[PDB]
């Protein structure tokens, strides 16, 4: 009963990368470490111009 | 008291954009000041090669070789990269 | 190569005679006067000045001209030009020696400084080895600094004899920059040593004086280390680069020379004009600088000799310097033509040996074929087909040596081929190729394959050949090289072919299995519960390419005829196959369908899976390969695969979340199984917060706390899971992949459906980075599990912020000791390899290196090839003297100990024969003499060992191959058995020689085997155990004689490299800096890669220097007897037993101003000095741990200083032990020097260096009186510092079983041979903690290599690479340029016998294929018609 | 689909699945020399030098560039440029030996020093082919190993069929339940 | 054979090689305290007559130098007092084949 | 960080060992 | 991380000149033993003196920040069990929000 | 107390009833997993027959 502060939401301990992983809290830590090195090798729409 | 944990984040600083430039701007701005001299020290009697700064800053952000030109790799190799445009996220 | 024939005869290089250029030759060789420094512009006119580069040398502009030599550009090695220097110079690299030499000879008259007269000298002048006979002569002359005129002869030291005159003192010398300076002495005289002078002196050095020093009268005089005429390398060495015309870009080297030239001139012009005497030597240094900075630019004399723009400059040396450079970058590894590379994938439809090449490549790679009547038809066909249709070609070549570009050349469609022409054609199905994946550190990383042109752009390979390459299809690029000759493609076909590689020499077992689908499925297909109906049964049958086309009679027929999975799969298994297994509950009716029986190629019973069809030893594959042939085997994978794969395709297989969710109750049952394990922790939590915790041998209370908590939670996970694992029905995919073993371990089950577990960092669960806690979401000093990092949820429920975070820290660990391990791993891997290159089994069956030096007089001490070996058991060793008799004992004279006639045919007509009980006994006394022999070797008692010829099976075959019946009796004469098995060994020849020495070594390399043999072919065994018949027997003998003879090693096998590879392979996979002990500091020992580093390096200061000592015979279980010696070794110092030291002011030596001290004094007076007292209270507790008595203590202190310091001391009964004493002009000061001299230089009981020591209860196995082998535990002491020499000569220890993990010592003390033993022993372990087997022979070889020479030769630049091995070979490792220099310096001569030696001269190296010459016997060539 | 590599239904590949665009873009300038000598953007041919390229210049206009619609391929030229040297040496820029496609957008601009500046952009379309790499969001990278069609693909009574087929053996040892759960 | 206790004078030792043929050796006491050659690891060596050697060579086509060497000062080399040249026949136990001959010249 | 460098920092640097044996006042960022 | 950020670099004096006017006893006139419970105050790594009863000196700064009078970036820490007041302004301090 | 201070720490470890030895064919073995390979293959898992003494890998 000393709580000075509270966390907005835990998720925020993550970085861009991981933030995209669904359920990272259901995988061997290392799996998420790799997936956050590939979403960088993937494709998409890097802008609209 | 135990020894001091060298790896305690609160004792780690992250030199970002500004700070970095800052450094540059100084060392550079001085080479200018010590060259403004060379004009007066010859005036036995418009001297500001503004290019020095302009070029310098490029070189740096250009390559990433901060500490400068001349005959020295002097700088920290690897600052200033080319943004990644692979995906929005990335 | 190089086109254009030349009268010149064609030979090979045999020797490489390194020497040094005498100025006279430099000119001689030279064609260019090379005067001007400019390049061309004859005043701008494009060409070249008769000045620099081409005043005749090679050329450019695509112009023949090269001193008529024409041949132009390609086909013309430049020619050397010279350039006379104005004043002599130093040779950057040789400065070293030029100096030392001077130090070895006085100037003026220039002569040695130590003749035959000085004795220490002689002893040097004899060492034959110009490399040490020098660094010796030098060590003896760097000191003499006066050219002695006369020295006492071999007679009276009163009579003086004269030699060479002038004693002009010799100057000491120091290296400043690039010049040599020396001083003369009384207030020095510092003057610079002018090169012009040094040279002179050298020039004056005698012939015998050259030689005596590491030199050569013809190829390398010292006078030539000083440059006088500079050889100027031609264009091809420093080629330009043209951007068409008017744009030229020259090479660095060309520039230096320029500067060197410039500098030179400006110097000369100064000696023929206003010569300001000492303003010249100011530019003479410039020459020296350039002339020096040109060859080398990475010196200590800082000036990098930069070239405008900050560009360093490329010193000639800079070019050869290893990796990315000349020697290691262009020669030992070249880029090559006829190579390809793309992404790879899996094709369950190709054969093992095949490799699906995509068309695209086939059409680009060409195999130059020779037009011959055999082909002309088919060949021309291609030619016509053009180079765009597949089956085609893309070049034709005539005898006139000229290309025909089939893609152009008007006469494309024309052309009539010719006998003797060649047609570079497209790679077509079935061409032999060299497939491969990097990185390559395995024989099995480059295997030949059958080409198989296919669509789409990806190289295709068979799954079961995935591991040898260790590749996955996650976008893994592989390479491919195409053979070029007919003999070349033969070396790939008959040697490097995938099927030829199925059994790995570095683990004497199969290296290729059966995975995923195929595997995971071959099981589902096997079950008793698996029945297949007609329709399908057929398609399968069909799928199998060798199906004798005989629909096999259905297992079932009754109403609906069915076939069992096992049944048809069996169609894949050839005939003559035999395999017995027996897992656990196995009983020739195996209810659980365990183990497995396969007869005459038919699965009789038992579920097929990993164990049966994997890369296991006695697996299906291992058999087939050894029983039928490499061929038959490869062809086997296919079938299985095809059959299986197909059935799987239709039975289907999946995986999903449903396979991770377990029975509702089993979840709670787990929850509480976790909670209960929390209290079992909590309990130990307060029980330690209330100081009620037994410290435990575990050292440190805290340390002892954890070890209990951890051990409590882990115990919970593993077990929390053991619940789910058993609750997951036999229909749960995950479990199925696990059962079949295709993928997954039960752990993976836990961590998914039960509970993750406790994370960790260096062992110690999550630490306190957050001042006395884990996360700011925690209360200080919380030691509970949920904070030290314990993930309670299963991967199914999902971690919590905290769990998640710790978990991370935990995993991210490996990903690191992989980033560093990787850095050193590589280096090890190479060194090993670069150390054992030249090691190959020669023709005498010896095992030598590029020199001739032996290193095993028999590969592996047994001349067997790793490929042919397995874990067979030595029945003779294990077992009680009781059973052994009940087994091999046959007594023909005894109703109860004779062969019951129901076995032998001539059984009853034997019982009694006395002539046979002579043999029958000769046998016994042997199996016996054996038993003893073995137990003297395999002391451990261990009976299972790697041995050629599997005799367990050879018989199993002999069994059902003659359908022998266990009912009717044999027909063997007991003479038959014994007298035969005796002749057998007579033929398992490994060595052959016609003389004794060898024929003796034979009996040796054979020994360990026969024992197994006789162990098996025991007269009592042969009949009562396996009913063999004369026939069967005589067969069994036949195979063995062969299977053995085949098991031998082939005189060629480059074992060196093989060995090497096999240690580095696993070396690479070793974990890094782990320490599982951490969390129990003080019991910390060095293990893992850092250790292995430590070894190969032959490092002195090892991190852990322990040494285990065992007691004397009897004195074993004598608990107390233990400490009794502990304290007899573990170094004990006064400082260890003291509790303080105090200096007091007590002037009355008859009463101490101290109360508590009274009683003492009074006692030492009933039964001069100084007033300054020094009082030392001691620890009682510390006087028992390591037994001791006041008397002893002081008694020592007293005999430490002796008569000159008065001492006294309380009695072992006083509540306070003490030691008073005074000295005997500053007393305090001196009474402090004696304060230290009393704590650190004073010993009590023990040996120096050996700090801590401890007792341990090891489980030794030993000969019971009854015969059996039993565990007779013993106490032992493990040091923690090491000084063998003396801990050996201590009473109570068995100085026969002593051992220091520091073989470095165990070598100095015990002697080399034992050293080795330790060495090998240490190494074996390093590698064996990973559970990584590596057939003795290899490590064995390595070890043997290190030792031999003399002591411990390290595997590093500082060692093996300095040996008597030729240049270039060593040249190819870490010291490249340096090496070469001191090579041509000492006139080295190269055998060109070492692989590298040849690979560098592009010649065929003596290796397997090249371990011999071939010839045409015209005389046998006649009789062949 | 074995060992990290999937079976991707071709049919859907055709219906547009995983198709990607890909733009590259060369660039050149008319270098200058204080002593008045300038490069140029023309369509040369022989005339002294000979130093040109094997490529087919025939796709260029007269300004030394290509125009959108065009369909470049092998080593065809893409930019015509000449340097006056003391006079026809090429400085033209071919399309990267291994690529091929369609020009897509060009543009000429001035570069501070008043130099001609061009940037050619050749676009291509790439379709999920076998050797191609793919992956989910749980480090489940794999490549294709073959394409099948609705006929060969396994089907569900519902009618549906898979776009992709991964091997279950890429699950246990890797224990990525989130992939499994995302599904 | 001379057995000193604490040490010998460097003035003394330099007198041994001054009376050939006869040869002299020197052992410290603390040295001989234990016979190393009895050690689990050390296996028995053996001297070879200047014939059994001229043979060993001949029968192995060996050049003196190609032979594995033992240090003159090698514990066991001393225990059997070898000379520059004599060869020893190290015969050890092997897990590959019970026995395994081997040799060692003396440098 | 950039903002900061521009607004403040930028100015502070210019004012230090500036003045010579000539001075430097404010600074404008266009 | 996402929420994380970084110090930019504030100015000291407005906190220095603020302190010595609320308790801090300049270091010029400090006397050890006279003050054992001396919770010496630190700012950007400098010892600008000490201060007696700090309990209040603290919750005064905290609420001084929470209003915006002391840049919400700047960090100040009270190491009670060591009697030290750590106040930082430094440019380069990673910080989240709670 | 001095005897005590003389004994060498006992690595205590659990034994799982679903893990087996290759010699002493008994279900009393201990294990510990480490990340030997890159982030694409994960968990090596080393075994140790806590009774007979053999060690090995699983991948
Ligand atoms: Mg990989
Ligand atoms: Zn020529
Ligand atoms: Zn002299
Ligand atoms: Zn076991």
């Amino acid at each position: 009963t000393t709580f000075t502060h509270c966390e907005i939401h835990p998720s925020m301990i993550l970085g861009v990368a991981a933030s995209i992983i669904p359920f990272p809290d259901h995988n061997q830590s290392p799996r998420n470490t790799y997936q956050s090195a590939m979403g960088k090798q993937a494709m998409g729409v890097f802008l609209t111009n | 008291k135990d020894q001091d944990d060298r790896d305690h984040f609160g004792k780690k600083r992250l030199d970002l954009a500004g700070p970095l430039l800052a450094q540059l701007f100084k060392t550079l701005f001085k080479k200018l000041t010590k060259d403004i001299f060379r004009y007066m020290q010859r005036t036995v009697e418009l001297a500001i090669n503004a290019k020095t700064i302009t070029s310098g800053l490029k070189y740096a952000l250009a390559t990433g070789n901060w500490g400068e030109q001349k005959k020295a790799m002097s700088s920290r190799a690897g600052v200033s990269q080319v943004l990644n445009r692979y995906t929005y996220s990335s | 190569v190089g086109q254009q024939y030349s009268s010149a005869p064609l030979r090979t290089v045999k020797e490489v005679q390194f020497g040094l250029f005498s100025p006279e030759e430099v000119r001689a060789i030279s064609v260019a006067k090379i005067r001007f420094p400019e390049t061309m512009d004859e005043t701008q006119t494009r060409a070249k000045i008769g000045g620099l580069n081409d005043p005749r040398l090679g050329s450019i502009d695509r112009n023949l001209k090269c001193q008529t030599c024409q041949e132009g550009m390609n086909e013309c090695p430049g020619h050397f030009g010279h350039i006379d220097l104005a004043k002599p110079v130093f040779h950057v690299g040789f400065i070293a020696k030029i100096k030392k030499v001077c130090e070895c000879v006085c100037m003026h008259c220039g002569k040695l400084l130590l003749d035959e007269h000085n004795e220490l000298m002689r002893q040097a002048l004899a060492i034959k080895d110009s490399k040490k006979r020098f660094a010796a002569i030098w060590t003896l002359c760097k000191t003499k600094m006066v050219c002695e005129t006369d020295v006492p002869s071999e007679d009276d030291p009163t009579q003086l004899v004269s030699r060479g005159g002038c004693g002009n003192t010799q100057p000491t010398i120091r290296k400043d920059g690039l010049k040599l300076v020396g001083s003369w002495k009384d207030e020095p005289e510092l003057r610079v040593l002018s090169t012009e002078e040094i040279l002179n002196i050298f020039k004056h050095i005698s012939v015998k004086d050259f030689t005596s020093l590491g030199f050569n009268e013809v190829f390398s005089r010292p006078e030539w280390m000083i440059l006088t005429c500079l050889p100027v390398p031609p264009p091809p060495v420093r080629p330009s680069i043209s951007f068409n015309e008017s744009q030229r870009g020259e090479d660095d080297l060309t520039f230096k020379l320029a500067d060197i030239l410039k500098a030179n001139i400006s110097l000369e012009t100064l000696e023929h004009n206003g010569a300001p005497h000492h303003a010249i030597e100011e530019a003479e240094s410039l020459l020296q600088f350039h002339v020096a900075t040109y060859m080398d630019n990475d010196i200590a004399g800082q000036p990098q000799a930069l070239q405008k723009s900050g560009r360093p400059v490329k010193s000639i040396r800079a070019r050869l310097k290893g990796k990315e450079g000349r020697i290691r970058g262009n020669l030992m590894g070249k880029r090559v033509d006829f190579s390809a590379r793309t992404v790879i994938s899996g094709d369950p439809n190709l054969e093992l040996d095949q490799v699906g090449v995509p068309k695209s490549i086939a059409k680009t790679l060409t195999y130059p074929e020779v037009v011959t009547p055999y082909n002309i038809d088919r060949l021309t066909q291609l030619v016509r087909n053009g180079p765009n249709e597949h089956p085609g070609a893309k070049y034709v070549i005539r005898d006139s040596g000229d290309r025909i570009d089939l893609r152009y050349s008007k006469r494309a469609g024309d052309i009539q081929l010719q006998y003797g022409w060649k047609v570079e054609r497209h790679i077509m199905d079935n061409d032999p190729v060299l497939f491969n994946r990097q990185p390559s550190l395995h024989k099995m990383s480059m295997m030949a394959h059958r080409v198989k042109v296919i669509p789409y752009s990806t190289f295709r390979l068979n799954l079961s050949v995935t591991s040898p390459y260790n590749a996955d299809f996650d976008g893994d690029e592989m390479n491919l090289h195409v053979p070029q000759s007919e003999e070349t493609r033969a070396e790939l076909s008959q040697l490097c072919a995938v099927p030829l590689q199925i059994v790995s020499p570095q683990s004497n077992k199969p290296c290729m299995g059966i995975v995923q689908d195929t595997l995971c499925g071959i099981r589902k297909l096997t079950l008793r519960d698996t029945f297949i109906e007609l329709d399908q049964v057929l398609n399968m049958l069909y799928w199998v390419p060798d199906w004798d086309g005989v629909i096999p009679t259905p297992a079932i027929i009754k109403p609906k005829p069915l076939w069992s999975g096992k049944q048809i799969l069996s169609v894949a298994i050839p005939n003559g196959i035999h395999l017995q297994r027996f897992d656990e509950g196995t009983t020739l009716l195996s209810p659980k369908d365990n183990g497995m029986l396969i007869i005459d190629g038919q699965i009789i019973f038992g579920v097929v899976e990993k164990k049966t069809v994997g890369s296991s030893n006695g697996g299906l594959i291992h058999v087939v390969t050894r029983e039928k042939g490499p061929q038959v085997c490869a062809k086997l994978f296919g079938n299985i695969q095809k059959v299986v794969n197909f059935w799987l395709l239709h039975n289907g297989f999946s995986t999903g979340i449903g396979d991770t969710i377990a029975d509702g109750p089993t979840m709670r049952e787990i929850t509480e199984t976790i909670a209960e394990a929390k209290k079992k922790v909590l309990d130990v939590t307060k029980e330690a917060q209330a100081n009620l915790l037994t410290a435990k041998h575990g050292m440190t209370l805290r340390e002892s706390f954890e070890d209990n908590v951890v051990r409590f939670l882990n115990e919970a996970r593993d077990k929390a899971g053991r619940l789910a694992e058993v609750n997951l029905k036999d229909l749960n995919n995950v479990k199925q992949m696990v059962m079949a073993g295709s993928k997954g371990s039960f752990i993976n089950i836990a961590q998914m459906s039960a509970c993750v577990g406790q994370q960790s960092v260096e062992g110690k669960r999550i630490a306190f980075g957050f001042v006395d806690r884990t996360l700011p979401h925690f209360s200080k000093d919380d030691y509970s599990p949920e904070s030290k990092g314990f993930v309670e949820n299963s991967y199914l429920r999902g971690l919590t912020p905290q769990e998640f975070f710790f978990h991370a820290m935990g995993g991210r660990e490996g990903l690191i000791d992989t980033a560093v391990k990787t850095a050193e791993t590589g280096y090890i891997q190479r060194r090993l390899v670069k150390a054992l290159e030249d090691i190959m089994v020669h023709y005498d069956n010896t095992t030598r290196n590029s020199l001739g030096n032996v290193i095993q007089f028999i590969y592996g001490e047994d001349g067997m090839d790793a490929a042919h070996i397995e874990k067979q058991s030595l029945d003779t060793i294990g077992g009680s003297d009781a059973a052994f008799e009940k087994r091999y004992r046959v007594d023909l004279l005894n109703t109860d100990h004779t062969l019951d006639p129901s076995l032998l045919e001539s059984g009853s007509e034997i019982l009694g024969d006395l002539k046979l009980q002579v043999l029958l006994d000769e046998e016994y006394k042997q199996l016996v003499k054996d038993r003893k022999f073995l137990r003297e070797v395999f002391v451990d008692g261990e009976a299972n060992w790697p041995l050629p010829v599997n005799i367990r099976r050879i018989i199993q075959n002999a069994q059902q191959t003659f359908h022998i019946d266990h009912t009717k009796p044999s027909d063997l004469t007991i003479k038959d058995i014994v007298l035969g098995v005796k002749d057998l060994q007579e033929n398992l020849l490994v060595l052959r020689g016609k003389n004794e020495i060898i024929q003796n070594a034979q009996r040796d390399a054979v020994t360990l085997f026969c024992c197994l043999l006789r162990s098996r072919l025991a007269t009592r065994r042969v009949l009562q155990e396996y009913r063999l018949t004369k026939q069967a027997f005589d067969w069994v003998l036949s195979n063995i004689e062969a299977q053995f003879l085949r098991s031998v090693v082939h005189p060629g096998e480059m074992v060196g490299v093989l060995a090497a590879q096999s240690i580095g392979e696993p070396a690479t996979q070793m974990t890094l800096n782990t320490f599982h002990f951490a969390g129990v500091a003080s019991k910390k020992v060095t293990s893992g890669v850092p250790r292995l580093k430590e070894i190969l390096n032959v490092a002195k200061n090892m991190k852990t220097p322990s040494l285990t000592v065992y007691l004397e015979p009897g004195h074993a279980a004598d608990q107390e007897q233990a400490k009794l010696i502990r304290s007899a070794i573990e170094h004990t110092t006064l400082k260890s037993v003291t509790i303080a030291s105090e200096i007091y002011y007590d002037p009355d030596p008859r009463s101490t101003v101290i109360p508590e001290d009274e009683e003492i004094i009074q006692l030492h007076f009933s039964l001069q000095q100084s007033p300054w007292l020094l009082r030392l209270e001691l620890d009682r507790a510390a006087m028992n741990d390591k037994d001791l008595t006041m008397g002893q203590v002081g008694e020592r202190i007293k005999q430490t200083f002796k008569n000159d310091l008065f001492v006294i001391w309380s009695e072992d009964n006083d509540e306070k032990l003490i030691i008073r004493c005074r000295v005997v002009a500053e007393e305090d000061h001196m009474l402090k020097k004696i304060e230290n001299t009393m704590l650190e230089n004073i010993t009590l009981r023990g040996v120096e260096n050996i700090e801590r020591v401890v007792m341990m209860k090891y489980d030794r196995k030993v000969p019971s009186p009854t015969g059996e082998y039993v565990k007779e535990p013993e106490w032992v002491l493990e040091t923690d510092g090491v000084n063998l020499s003396e801990v050996m000569t201590v009473p109570g220890i068995d100085p026969t079983r002593i051992y220091t993990n520091s073989f470095i010592d165990i070598m100095e003390v015990l002697g080399i041979e034992a050293g080795r033993a330790a060495l090998y022993k240490e190494v074996y372990n390093v590698i064996a903690s990973d559970g990584s087997y590596v057939n003795y022979r290899h490590m064995a070889l390595l070890v043997d290599v290190m030792t031999t020479q003399g002591g411990l030769t390290s595997v590093t630049r500082h060692g093996f690479n300095r040996s008597n091995t030729g240049a270039l070979m060593r040249c190819s490792f870490e010291e490249t340029v340096e090496i070469l220099f001191e090579a041509g310096a000492s006139a080295e001569l190269d055998d060109c016998r070492g692989v590298s030696e040849n690979v560098i001269l592009g010649q065929m190296a003596p290796i397997g294929t090249g371990a011999f010459d071939v010839m045409i016997d015209e005389e046998s060539l006649v009789k062949y018609m | 689909n074995q060992e990290d590599s999937m079976i991707m239904n071709q049919s859907s590949i055709d219906r547009g699945l995983f198709r990607s665009l890909f733009f590259r873009s060369y660039m050149d300038q008319e270098k200058k020399y204080g002593m008045s000598i300038t490069e140029t953007f023309e369509k040369p041919q022989r005339t002294n030098t000979l130093r040109m390229k094997h490529g087919t210049y025939d796709k260029l206009d007269d300004d030394g560039l290509i125009a959108p619609g065009v369909r470049v391929s092998g080593e065809d030229v893409i930019i015509g440029k000449t340097t006056p040297i003391s006079s026809k040496r090429d400085a033209s820029t071919p399309l990267r030996s291994t690529e091929n496609g369609i020009v897509d957008q060009v543009l000429v601009t001035t570069n501070q020093d008043g130099l001609k500046f061009v940037k050619v952009r050749v676009r291509t379309t790439k379709i999920p082919q076998i050797g191609d790499k793919f992956a989910s969001r749980h480090g489940q990278k794999g490549t294709i190993g073959i394409t099948y069609r609705r006929e060969d693909m396994p089907f569900t009574a519902e009618g549906i069929v898979p776009d992709l087929i991964i091997n279950p053996h890429a699950i246990p040892s890797r224990m990525t339940v989130a992939h499994l759960i995302e599904c | 054979i001379f057995v000193y206790q604490n040490n010998i004078t460097p003035s003394a030792m330099k007198l041994v090689p001054s009376i050939p043929p006869a040869t002299i050796e020197t052992f410290n006491e603390a040295a001989l305290v234990v016979n190393i050659t009895h050690h689990e690891l050390v296996p028995k060596h053996i001297r070879l007559s200047s014939d059994e050697k001229r043979e060993l060579l001949k029968r192995y086509r060996l050049k003196e130098s190609q032979l594995p060497r033992i240090q003159r000062a090698d514990p066991v080399a001393l225990y059997l007092g070898l000379k520059r040249g004599e060869v020893v026949k190290i015969i050890r136990k092997s897990e590959t084949s019970g026995r395994y001959a081997s040799y060692r010249i003396c440098m | 960080s950039f903002n900061q460098f521009v607004d403040y920092t930028l100015q502070d640097i210019i004012c230090e060992d500036s003045t010579l044996i000539i001075s430097f006042g404010k600074i404008y960022v266009t | 991380s996402l929420m994380s950020c970084i110090s930019v670099g504030t100015d000291p004096m407005p906190i220095i000149t603020f302190l010595s006017e609320w308790g801090m006893e300049p270091l010029e006139d400090y006397v050890p033993h006279q003050s054992p419970d001396a919770t010496r105050v630190f700012v950007n790594g400098v010892w600008h003196g000490v201060h007696r009863n700090p309990a209040r000196l603290m919750e005064t700064l905290r609420t001084l920040r929470r209003k915006g009078d002391i840049n919400p970036e700047v960090s100040m820490i009270r190491d009670i069990r060591e009697k030290e007041l750590k106040i930082f302004t430094d440019a380069g301090r990673v910080y989240r929000p709670l | 107390q001095n005897l005590y201070n003389a004994q060498g720490a006992t690595i205590e470890r659990s034994v799982t009833d679903r893990f087996t030895c290759g010699k002493c064919k008994e279900k009393k073995v201990s294990y510990y997993q480490l990340q030997t390979r890159s982030a694409d293959e994960p968990l090596t898992t080393f075994c140790t027959c806590e009774a007979c003494g053999n060690r090995w890998k699983f991948s």
